[PDB]
């Protein structure tokens, strides 16, 4: 997919915020914005720009399915690209990202790797 | 089994 795309990393912690940005460099994708929620995700959403959203599950004020399910109800972002990053693959969890129309799903901590997997993965289902 | 019907 293309390079230029405008990603948007959402997670109250910094240093993963930090390690997100690092590994998008590594894969080639430089436009990168962060938030450290889903209010402060949305306020700079609707900026307008944004190809890809990796959110983290939990946080304060408004944690990643919630903002996952603004996204999807918002006739603007509706269909954005947002993987739901997670501490634990528990199954309730892969189902509620499901439900809520989460485009894909990982845990943390990840790899370079395992980031190329998921967006590949997402960028061939939607044509990207 | 989850994750790989989904798509994940
Ligand atoms: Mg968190």
């Amino acid at each position: 997919a293309d390079k230029e795309l405008k990603f948007l990393v959402v997670d109250d912690f910094s240093t993963m915020r930090r390690i997100v940005r690092n590994l998008l460099k590594e894969l080639g994708f430089n436009n990168v914005e962060e938030a450290e929620d889903g209010v402060d995700a949305l306020n700079k959403l609707q900026a307008g720009g944004f190809g890809f959203i990796i959110s983290d599950w939990n946080m304060p004020n408004m944690d990643g399915l919630e903002l996952l399910k603004t996204i999807r109800a918002d006739s603007a972002m509706s269909a954005l690209p947002v993987l739901m990053v997670t501490a634990e693959a528990k199954k309730e969890n892969i189902i509620a990202a499901a439900q809520a129309g989460a485009s894909g799903y990982v845990v943390k901590p990840f790899t370079a790797a395992t980031l190329e997997e998921k967006l590949n993965k997402i960028f061939e289902k939607l044509g990207m | 089994d989850l994750l790989d019907s989904l798509g994940f």
